[PDB]
């Protein structure tokens, strides 16, 4: 998968945007270009092997929105290292990046029923206490667990559920 | 449900719905003209890519074509309803008769017994064959793996050890081809059915004809139609064509597979893969299997990878050698080479064994000395050594033995030849009782009766 | 008019990049200005998006990045006939002897 | 605002006419020793007859994700990338 050969542009970008000011702008930007690549016709040309100056103007002209000589030139540098697959992957990582430089994180609750909501007001708390960053709670309600909770942050994972405990405690054969 | 993306060779990609991707191991289906084609799942690459390969032709395949997920792996008939018919690789009948009978199928792919499970035995399994049971003798529950290079007698052995052992064993037997000849198969088929023993024997065959996909899996099919005759409690005999011939369906496909190589190229897992084969052929305190493997040794190298992770599988090991063929010696079994870990004398007895180690002992001195007389030639020799070599000769003759099944070839007709005459006989010729016979008199005789009756007459 | 450019060299190896619609077949001969003599280059494969890869047929020092390429659009064409009878020439069928021109009819 | 963005991308892909090959038929990316790669054939079937320019044939041998590999029966060497 293309994360490994992303990473540098949307470092770079993101880094640019800083400065320029712009971070939303290159969102919505970015968010574009990703998306005329996923167009069919499209993509049977970023497969070709059309060289990289005549596919990028091709791009480019698609991509009407962007601004020009920035997120125009962009597209130049990933058109010539071949890399204009790899866009909703060089977006997403810079979306991480924002909410990294922005200290905000999205958090994600699961239950065997829609959460109290005071409940909730004390688990945004709770978890803008274990982490230092603005939390954005969206909840869920599912099946599987039979009660409780799951808390589930970055990779962090703290299992509440009944589920759990018990597949837990069926282990000590 | 899922769309072929690549075809290179005998592999096919897959992509699936992330939510139903195939384990692996699984069977898939594919419509390919005016056939059904299945593919076995070898691996999950990432998002929802499965690489498969094709049991059958994959030429005509397109990208594009719309895949079957069938829930469950490569799955054969087992039981009685096998017994007198020829199936494929999928379990089919190949022969011309109608459906088979099956109550029951069972997945190719199984876990070895485990090692509380295994059993000891001691009890000798007697051949027809000289050299076999005089120095490289095997027990009931055994296995026994004939090494040799191209043309050596492989197939004319195993032939013989089915005559004498596989009539008079009295119960089931399973013949699996392996990437071996279409002809030997049809041969072999007829000859039973022209015997009337063919109603004991079940026989999968998947010959050098076909696709590499099934020469990989064809082995398998037999192993677990064995297995079901073992579970049932009865005492089975397995043969196996050509067991290199798995190894080398997978070298076929372990680079389009994208594995890197290893060694002479082999595949990296061709320890594992050929020893999650070998582990499955065992006897058990529930019943047991008795097993003849033919091994073919490439380029006559026995040092090459195959061979030799083959040698520690096994419990007797006969050696074939091309040098001892083209004197016309046949079995053209290596002495020097062959070995059992029944030769032991708590098993086989003192007499037995003192017999086979004089034999070794000679031999051996007899290649030490070689090289001498290659130069000087024989006049050289002291009066001793002219006697080692003057036995030595009368044994590697001596060893030599006509087989019914070799009559179509030599005209001359077969014997059998109880174990006693044949330690009676060595022990004579080494304590030089028949020193006086011309090494003419040795050759293609029975037993040591013959020899002297053919003497009179040189 | 030159139409390519070098765009690698890594020894003998030299690539040369062509607008698509004008890549040079296999084994076409290309000729450079090494400086102040002209070097030939003979194409070996033809790589994706205009890209060919050829071998020098000469001296590959002092090659830039970015030198104009010919298209020569035959392959190596060499002088034939009663003129080449006791000349000495090379692979390019240049006088490698000092005896002056190849009287040449055809090449 | 994602439905018209997509809308927005057919319709500017038609106004600069950029399209796909059809299916039997596509283009030699590149050329080396007697292999060929082939882009498109999107229908092109293993081990099928693939005729080029003149009066012959090259041998599909691979179908990767995005390319044909194929090997020519016969000169190769007046091929060229874009037939
Ligand atoms: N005991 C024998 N008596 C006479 N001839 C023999 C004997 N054994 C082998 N031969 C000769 O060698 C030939 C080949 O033997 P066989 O087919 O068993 O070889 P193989 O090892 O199976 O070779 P392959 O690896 O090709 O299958 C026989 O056809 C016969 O000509
Ligand atoms: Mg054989």
């Amino acid at each position: 998968e293309f994360i490994t050969v992303a990473r540098p542009y949307a470092k770079a970008a993101f880094d640019f945007a800083v400065e320029h000011q712009s971070v939303e702008r290159w969102q919505d930007m970015l968010a574009f270009a990703a998306e005329v690549t996923k167009n069919e016709q499209m993509a049977e040309l970023l497969s070709g092997a059309l060289a990289p100056e005549t596919l990028a103007e091709s791009f480019i002209a698609v991509a009407g929105e962007q601004l020009d000589e920035n997120g125009q030139n962009l597209i130049r540098v990933m058109a010539e290292n071949g890399r204009l697959n790899a866009l909703p992957d060089v977006l997403e990582q810079f979306i991480h990046l924002r909410a990294v430089s922005e200290a905000t994180a999205e958090v994600d609750v699961i239950s065997a029923a829609a959460l109290s909501e005071q409940q909730l007001a004390k688990i945004s708390a709770a978890m803008e206490k274990r982490l230092s960053r603005k939390v954005k709670l969206n909840a869920k309600i599912d099946k599987s667990v039979m009660a409780g909770v799951i808390i589930r942050a970055g990779d962090m994972v703290i299992d509440g559920s009944v589920r759990g405990r018990l597949e837990r405690l069926a282990d000590v054969l | 449900t899922g769309k072929i993306v690549q075809v290179i060779g005998a592999v096919v990609d897959v992509e699936f719905p992330q939510d139903a991707v195939p384990r692996v191991y699984d069977a898939l289906e594919v419509q390919n003209g005016n056939e059904r084609l299945v593919l076995e799942v070898q691996q999950q690459l990432g998002g929802g890519i499965v690489r498969t390969i094709a049991m059958g032709s994959s030429d005509g395949l397109r990208r594009g074509l719309d895949v079957k997920d069938l829930e469950h792996p490569i799955e054969v008939p087992v039981g009685k309803a096998t017994l007198g018919r020829i199936m494929n690789v999928l379990g089919e009948p190949v022969d011309m008769k109608g459906e088979i009978g099956e109550e029951e199928r069972w997945a190719i792919h199984r876990a070895a017994p485990s090692y509380e499970e295994l059993s000891n035995s001691q009890e000798l399994l007697e051949t027809g064959i000289k050299v076999i049971d005089l120095m490289a003798p095997f027990a009931k529950g055994g296995k026994v793996g004939l090494f040799g290079g191209a043309g050596v007698g492989k197939t004319v052995n195993m032939m013989e050890l089915i005559r004498n052992i596989a009539i008079e064993h009295s119960g089931y037997s399973v013949f699996a081809g392996v990437g071996e000849r279409t002809r030997e198969g049809n041969d072999f088929y007829h000859e039973m059915t022209d015997s009337n023993v063919i109603d004991k024997v079940s026989l999968v065959y998947g010959q050098m004809n076909e696709p590499p996909g099934n020469r990989l899996r064809v082995a398998l099919t037999g192993l677990t139609m064995a297995e079901k005759f073992r579970d049932e409690g009865r005492d089975v005999l397995l043969f196996v064509d050509n067991i290199y011939r798995y190894t080398l369906a997978g070298t076929e496909v372990s680079a389009l597979l994208g594995r890197m190589p290893s060694a002479v190229g082999y595949q990296p897992t061709l320890a594992e893969e050929m020893g999650v084969l070998q582990e499955r052929i065992t006897s058990t305190k529930t019943g047991s299997i008795t097993s003849v493997q033919a091994v073919y040794v490439p380029a006559d190298d026995l040092t090459d990878p195959s061979p030799a992770t083959t040698f520690a599988h096994l419990d007797a090991t006969v050696v074939l050698s091309r040098q001892i063929a083209s004197l016309g010696i046949y079995p053209a079994v290596d002495p020097l080479d062959s070995t059992s870990r029944q030769l032991d004398p708590l098993v086989v007895g003192q007499e037995h064994y003192d017999t086979a180690r004089g034999v070794q002992s000679i031999l051996q001195r007899y290649q030490e000395l070689k090289d001498i007389i290659a130069i000087l030639g024989m006049d050289e020799l002291s009066e001793e050594d002219k006697l080692v070599v003057a036995r030595a000769r009368k044994i590697q003759r001596f060893l030599s033995q006509p087989f019914f099944v070799a009559e179509v070839f030599t005209g001359s007709p077969g014997k059998y030849v109880s174990l006693k005459d044949t330690i009676r006989g060595f022990k004579g010729i080494m304590e030089g009782e028949y020193d006086h016979l011309p090494e003419q008199a040795f050759y293609m005789v029975g037993s040591i009766e013959e020899a002297v009756e053919k003497a009179k007459k040189l | 008019m030159a139409t390519g450019k070098i765009v690698q060299v890594i020894g003998a190896v030299v690539d040369v990049e062509f607008p698509q619609d004008a890549v040079p077949r296999v084994y076409d001969a290309l000729e450079v200005q090494n400086g102040n003599e002209r070097l030939v280059l003979e194409v070996q494969q033809q790589l994706g998006g205009g890209i060919v890869r050829t071998i020098a047929m000469g001296s590959s020092d002092g090659l830039r990045r970015g030198l104009d390429v010919k298209d020569l659009e035959h392959p190596i064409e060499v002088p034939v006939g009663k003129a080449t009878l006791g000349r000495i020439m090379n692979v390019l069928g240049e006088p490698v002897d000092m005896k002056g021109e190849i009287g040449e009819e055809e090449r | 605002n994602s439905t018209e963005i997509s809308e927005l991308i057919k319709q500017r892909i038609a106004q600069f006419n950029v399209v796909s090959e059809a299916h039997n038929e596509g283009t030699i990316v590149s050329v080396s020793d007697g292999v060929i790669r082939i882009h498109g054939l999107a229908d092109a079937m293993q081990g099928e007859m693939i005729s080029l320019p003149g009066n012959r044939y090259a041998i599909a041998l691979n179908l990767e994700r995005d390319s044909v590999g194929a090997v020519v029966m016969g000169p190769y060497a007046d091929l060229a990338e874009g037939m």
